[PDB]
């Protein structure tokens, strides 16, 4: 086989031309996130904008992930710089989502019920809502094909 | 291949390596700083209590005189005395101006003998001066 | 390579030091070498020599 | 401005945008295996850019006031 | 205590601004007129170090973040020494310490209102500068006057009060938040070269320098 | 080591610092390259110490000396250093006091 | 929801009292893996935590073998369950875990030249299992008390977990006071080893 | 070689999921002849502002020139995660060591706190706890008066207070999880 | 404080109160004879030389807001040999006239 | 007097005397990099380093080689006759940067040109001296000829 890797350091700014990740066809391990474009045949992730790449993990299953590119670099830069400075001054809180050991709890105390909202299957009558709602304009969108929760 | 056993004193020395390493990590777990007052001696609270009970009973150590310096009261006892001493202190090789509004006609060494000229030092074994003053100007 | 200097060449070099503080300067009977200097430093040498009155 | 840039882009020859040398104007060597590097907008200059640590950046300015690329 | 601008303000000269911060408190902006007409070389050094017009020589040549290492109340306020920020070193933009070109006059007299250049030995002038806090008659015939302080003298004097000891070692830290050129010639094409997405210098975040750290 | 040498007779003791010979009239010796190099080393120790101390002093001036002993690697290696948890009891919930 | 994204694990109330590292005791809400949750729930030993099931539940005593033990979960039950879990969590963390250990060995037969003791067994526990216990609860084997552990390969040691009869811990563990702490000592050269 | 440990700092050995192995990763670290200037997007360039401050000095009357200053470019709080020593029941005047560190060059500590203490009389939210749920009546009182307090502060106050209270929610939850036996460290492991 | 009151009045001089308390509220409340320590600065052993020399003869007051860190700092103190430690909160030493 | 010491209180840090007891070629290159950062080359060398956190991060990794001793700064002020009213910051501000092996420069070529520039500044010092003299002499001759003609 071939080794298919990251071509950039995650958490480091990246130009559009540079590849982000080369995947292997198995749903892919890494899915396109904000400002990211995936080559449909190659499953190689490219950057749309010029910014800082970060990895999201799906709250449902931690092994399925997204690559995001955050457009303004200096925000991330001076945020991280101050954060680090505080870390050295013992003045920083370890409760932020940046801390990977804490993000489970963080998702827990905000929305405790996200388990039962994911496990909850709608029936067909509320999946497929009667279109006259959409016709009359009670609801402005009719989209039967989102039955699945990706978070 | 390794055939005959390790002798006993070798592994004794290895045990000594172990608790040398441990002796290090105890040092590493000591705090970064220590809060002291101005008037008390520098060694008042100290981590060495059990160390003094175990190794320090009657024997004179190599650090003796220094420890004698530690176990007497501090010679600068108040911040006012501190800054009253410290403002008097002058810096000779410092860069930039030095206040002289008091008496003008007391000339320093530099504005008398210049920046390129050091006094001839008697040069021998126990008196060794800095050589080549032109090197140090980086 | 600076050739046509005629005179005290070392004064030329001692001002050339001020022009090129970082680079390496060497003296020879006929010429003066400045190292790691491209057409930039050539442009400069010429601006300086023109400004100097030659 | 952008109309000027569009016209300046479409006016230039196809041989103005090709690779002209072993080294991109940054000084990096372009090995031919990567298609991102098959284009060169500004011509590379090997004999310039030795004086930039000793000089003010105002020298780097081009004819239109945009800093030109030098080899570093 | 009233501050009168010592000289008559010529318009050929550049005006350079410096933002001073004491222990997190941003005091204000000190604007400096540089004497270009009488003092062309040292002016250009002080202007280049206040801009970032030039890159890394032995250090970033930029006055941003660099503390005031020596402050004597009623005498001087001193800062500079980009390389080795304690005050132990002198770096020019030239690549070597330049001698004072001339004392002449208007550059010879240290008045209350004046920014001057500090040297460790007579003919080596570095990056280190000092503000005169009073009329100094014993420094005339030694150190070069670079220029005046036009606005924000309150800032400087406040630095002298809150940050200093007659020993010269500062009680509290006073460092430069920002510095730049607000006027004078060569201004437009200066800020063109500093314009772009890519900056010239890599420095700590904006509010790291402002509140807790003096770029050590 | 106790008596103020290094481990060997030929370093750091009285056996170095003292001149091997005078003259008869008391005129002392001269400075060897090695003597001067040794003086440089001997001052290199002092410069080292003073710079280290200076760094500590501007670190606790700037307030970067933590109130928590050891680094993070030492903390998750060693069950000696206490947990520095603030408002909770270290071991589960608070113990009974009767 | 999706066939692709499957819940890494789903919350479960227990009816039975189950032995293994995944299974809990009766009445507590624990989130366990999909494949175990389904095999517990389809066998009727576990229910989906609806609210009225969070208030009270029909569990069973093994004597009668029918679900007639009614437990209502009040405050004094929930602190009880908290303590019980954080006991057997330490229980199922330590024996399930196998603590890798490596050191230096010189001489002929397979001995460590720096034998183990109770202060560094307890150290490895914290280093890789994040288990904090008082080191004086550990006891060695009879053969290893006199010399320390000291031999290469597979060794086991014993950890005393003191308080549980308050929590009614019986038959859901292998024994109420002990965990077999499993050590493996590997010899490595001066590059990779310590001491 | 093809080892997992290639081209990594020893701190980063733990991340197996992103190996630095390969030929071009050897070229972009020792920065060799395609990569001689590596990351072409590196810190200290921003495409969004181009390093110029967006501040409106263009104000019609020259008196109020500095009126809009400290208008936040982003949340400033949610990103950093400074640890606030403030319970939610404190007065607002304690909120500005924290506002000051982003707003310096605009106002001083004492100035910010006097403006805040203005907000306590002028608007009925004295408590930091009150400043969150009243986030609205704060903001419209702000817009209606328009210049009793600089409109830059009123969006600092809101999103600072929100985060102070949020952080207290986190501490109150994390504490109560210890007695329920979750037991995580200072680093939250 | 039908006991504590005469204990802290005139029974001795004092600097007797270590407050381990947030910097935010010690500006709000303040008790201006107490040494403001940090609870981490106590447990660590970095405060030992300013803490009194004779371990047995001393009795120290821990002034804490949250009682959990009162209980933490008690142990912190008895780790260094201070057994007699009395936990006091702010309102308690209000009636004692200590503020 | 069974009471807390009256404060002003000063905070005094520590200093690590580090001694290398083992051959670095026995150990991996990471441990060697750490020993390099501690300024230790061989077996038997001793170094003095600060107590700041980074240093402990280094000493922790090499602790099976290095043996350590600690001196708080009062004790360091005692170890050398130093008046107590004198801090170490001023003492550091006095000593010259020109001390041997001054900087950590990234490759030997840079080191070489660092020393080279050290010599260059010497040459330029003497040349600028002489040139300044020529300048002033030129001005004296100018003023002399101007005052003489007029």
């Amino acid at each position: 086989r071939k080794a298919k890797l990251f071509h950039v350091v995650p958490g480091t700014p990246v130009t559009p031309f540079e590849k982000l990740k080369e995947q292997r066809r198995r749903l892919p391990e890494y899915r396109p996130g904000n400002n990211v474009r995936m080559d449909p045949n190659t499953y190689t992730l490219y950057a749309t904008k010029k910014g800082v790449m970060t990895i999201r993990e799906s709250r449902i299953n931690p092994k399925y992930k997204w690559l995001d590119v955050e457009p303004d670099i200096q925000k991330v830069y001076r945020s991280r710089e101050l954060r680090r400075a505080l870390q050295e001054r013992e003045m920083a809180s370890m409760a932020v989502g940046e801390n990977s050991n804490y993000r489970v709890e963080l998702d827990l105390l905000l929305e405790p019920d996200w388990r039962e909202r994911v496990m909850h299957v709608p029936k067909a009558t509320e999946r497929f809502k009667d279109p006259n709602l959409f016709t009359r304009g009670v609801v402005n969108e009719l989209s039967p094909l989102d039955r699945y929760s990706y978070t | 291949e390794l055939l005959h056993p390790l002798p006993v004193r070798a592994r004794k020395m290895e045990w000594l390596k172990r608790d040398a390493v441990e002796e290090n990590e105890e040092i590493l777990r000591r705090p970064y700083y220590t809060i002291k007052s101005y008037a008390l001696p520098p060694a008042v609270g100290r981590q060495e209590s059990i160390h003094n009970s175990n190794n320090i009973r009657g024997g004179m150590h190599s650090s003796h005189s220094l420890d004698l310096i530690m176990r007497q009261p501090r010679r600068v006892k108040t911040p006012e005395q501190l800054r009253a001493l410290r403002d008097r202190l002058r810096f000779i090789g410092v860069t930039g101006p030095m206040p002289q509004a008091t008496s003008v006609s007391t000339k320093s060494y530099t504005d008398t003998y210049g920046s390129r000229l050091r006094p001839r030092y008697p040069e021998s074994w126990d008196t060794v001066p800095p050589h080549q003053p032109s090197r140090e100007l980086l | 390579r600076i050739q046509q200097v005629e005179g005290d060449m070392f004064r030329f070099e001692e001002e050339l030091l001020k022009i090129f503080p970082t680079k390496k300067i060497f003296v020879r009977s006929h010429s003066i070498y400045v190292y790691n200097v491209a057409l930039d430093g050539r442009m400069v040498l010429h601006h300086w020599l023109l400004g100097l009155g030659f | 401005e952008e109309i000027e840039a569009i016209l300046a882009y479409h006016a230039r020859k196809p041989s103005e945008l090709r690779v002209r040398a072993r080294h991109r104007p940054d000084g990096s060597t372009n090995v031919g295996d990567d298609p991102n590097f098959w284009a060169q907008a500004e011509p590379t200059r090997m004999m310039d850019g030795s004086m930039l640590s000793l000089w003010s950046r105002r020298t780097t300015l081009g004819a239109n006031g945009v800093p030109i690329t030098y080899r570093r | 205590l009233q501050y009168f601008v010592p000289y008559e303000r010529d318009e050929v000269n550049p005006v350079v601004f410096m933002d001073v911060t004491v222990e997190g408190d941003a005091l204000g902006r000190v604007s400096v007129e540089l004497f270009h007409d009488i003092v062309p070389k040292t002016t250009e050094n002080f202007r280049s170090l206040c801009t970032g017009e030039r890159g890394y020589s032995q250090c970033p040549l930029f006055y941003k973040g660099i503390p005031f290492h020596r402050v004597i109340p009623g005498f001087i306020v001193q800062g500079g020494d980009i390389l080795l920020k304690d005050g132990r070193g002198n770096v020019s933009v030239f690549g070597f310490p330049f001698p004072d070109e001339s004392f002449e006059g208007k550059a010879g007299k240290h008045l209350r209102g004046t920014v001057a250049m500090a040297h460790s030995a007579p003919n080596q002038n570095g990056s280190q500068f000092f503000f005169n806090l009073a009329r100094n008659d014993h420094l005339d015939g030694k150190f070069v006057v670079c220029g005046q302080v036009i606005d924000g003298w309150e800032v400087v004097d406040r630095v002298a009060v809150l940050s200093g000891s007659s020993c010269g070692t500062p009680v509290s830290r006073a460092w430069i938040t920002e510095c730049g050129q607000s006027s004078g010639d060569k201004l437009e094409d200066t800020e063109r070269a500093l314009s772009g997405e890519r900056a010239l210098h890599t420095m700590p975040g904006k509010e790291v320098l402002d509140i807790l750290s003096p770029r050590y | 080591y106790y008596h103020g040498h290094g481990g060997c007779p030929g370093k750091y003791g009285p056996s170095r610092e003292i001149a091997d010979f005078e003259y008869a009239d008391g005129t002392p010796a001269s400075i060897s390259g090695r003597r001067f190099a040794f003086k440089h080393h001997q001052d290199h120790l002092l410069v080292q110490l003073i710079r280290a101390a200076a760094t500590v002093e501007r670190y606790d001036a700037s307030g970067l000396l933590p109130r928590i002993p050891g680094t993070a690697e030492q903390r998750n290696w060693d069950p000696a250093i206490p947990l520095f948890l603030d408002d909770v009891d270290e071991q589960g919930r608070p113990a009974p006091l009767r | 929801m999706a066939p692709e994204l499957q819940l890494e694990y789903m919350p479960v109330l227990f009816t039975r009292t189950i032995l293994g590292p995944q299974g809990g005791f009766a009445g507590e809400e624990r989130l366990v893996k999909l494949e175990v949750a389904r095999k517990y729930m389809e066998a009727g030993h576990a229910v989906t935590p609806t609210e009225e099931l969070r208030r009270g539940l029909w569990c069973y005593n093994p004597d009668t073998d029918k679900y007639d033990c009614f437990i209502e979960r009040n405050e004094e039950f929930l602190d009880f369950a908290a303590r019980k879990r954080q006991w057997l969590d330490v229980y199922w963390r330590v024996n399930t875990g196998y603590l890798l250990f490596g050191r230096q060995s010189w001489g002929q037969g397979f001995l460590i030249n720096c034998p183990l003791r109770k202060r560094d067994v307890a150290q490895k526990l914290w280093e890789q299992y994040k288990v904090r216990i008082d080191p004086r609860l550990i006891e060695f084997r009879e053969k290893d008390r006199r010399t320390g552990i000291q031999e290469l390969g597979h060794n086991w040691c014993w950890l005393y977990l003191p308080g549980a009869e308050e929590l009614g811990i019986n038959r859901e563990v292998y024994d109420n006071k002990r965990v077999k702490v499993r050590i493996h000592v590997r010899k490595m050269n001066s590059m990779f080893a310590l001491y | 070689a093809r080892s997992p440990l290639a081209n990594k700092s020893p701190d980063e050995y733990g991340n197996t999921w992103d190996p630095r192995t390969g030929v071009e990763w050897y070229h972009r670290l020792r920065r060799r002849g395609a990569y001689r200037h590596w990351p072409w997007a590196r810190w200290n360039d921003d495409p969004v502002r181009q390093h110029q401050e967006l501040s409106c000095r263009r104000t019609f009357s020259a008196a109020v020139t500095g009126a809009n200053e400290g208008v936040p470019l982003w949340n400033y709080y949610a990103e950093v995660g400074q640890e606030y020593g403030l319970p939610s029941h404190f007065p607002l005047s304690f909120m500005a060591p924290f506002i000051h560190q982003y707003t310096s060059r605009a106002w001083s500590r004492k100035e910010i706190e006097r403006h805040l203490k203005v907000v306590e009389e002028r608007t009925g939210l004295r408590t930091i706890q009150q400043a969150c749920d009243a986030t609205s009546e704060l903001l419209e009182w702000g817009e209606e008066e328009m210049g009793v307090v600089p409109h830059g502060l009123l969006q600092h106050v809101v999103m600072l207070a929100e985060d102070i209270v949020l952080q207290n929610k986190k501490k109150a939850y994390r504490k109560a999880a210890h007695e329920r036996g979750i037991l995580r460290t200072t680093t939250m492991e | 404080d039908s006991h504590k009151l005469r204990e802290k009045l005139s029974s001795r001089k004092g600097i007797f109160v270590i407050d381990v308390r947030d910097p935010g509220e010690r500006k709000l409340n303040p008790v201006p004879r107490s040494v403001a320590l940090h609870h981490h600065d106590l447990l660590s052993g970095a405060s030992c030389p300013i803490l009194p020399q004779q371990k047995s003869a001393a009795e120290l007051f821990v002034l804490a807001s949250n009682e959990s860190r009162g209980l933490n700092s008690a142990a912190a103190l008895r780790r260094w040999g201070y057994d007699s430690v009395v936990q006091v909160d702010y309102n308690t030493l209000v009636e004692a006239g200590y503020v | 007097a069974a009471a807390i010491a009256p404060g002003p209180y000063r905070r005094v840090g520590n200093i690590f005397i580090v001694h290398c007891d083992d051959h670095p070629f026995k150990h991996s290159w990471e441990v060697n990099r750490m020993l390099r950062e501690l300024r230790l080359e061989f077996k038997g060398q001793t170094t003095i380093v600060p107590d700041i956190p980074q240093v402990r991060k280094r000493i922790w990794r090499v602790r099976h080689i290095v043996k350590v001793d600690v001196l708080d700064l009062d004790e360091a002020k005692a170890l050398i006759g130093v008046p107590e009213h004198i801090s170490f910051t001023d003492l550091a501000s006095q000593l010259p940067p020109s001390f041997g092996r001054v900087k950590a420069v990234p490759s030997p070529v840079i080191r070489s040109k660092m020393n080279f520039m050290k010599l260059r500044r010497m040459r330029l010092r003497d040349v600028l001296h002489r040139d300044a003299l020529e300048l002033r002499l030129l001005e004296l001759k100018r003023s002399a000829m101007k005052n003489a003609e007029q």
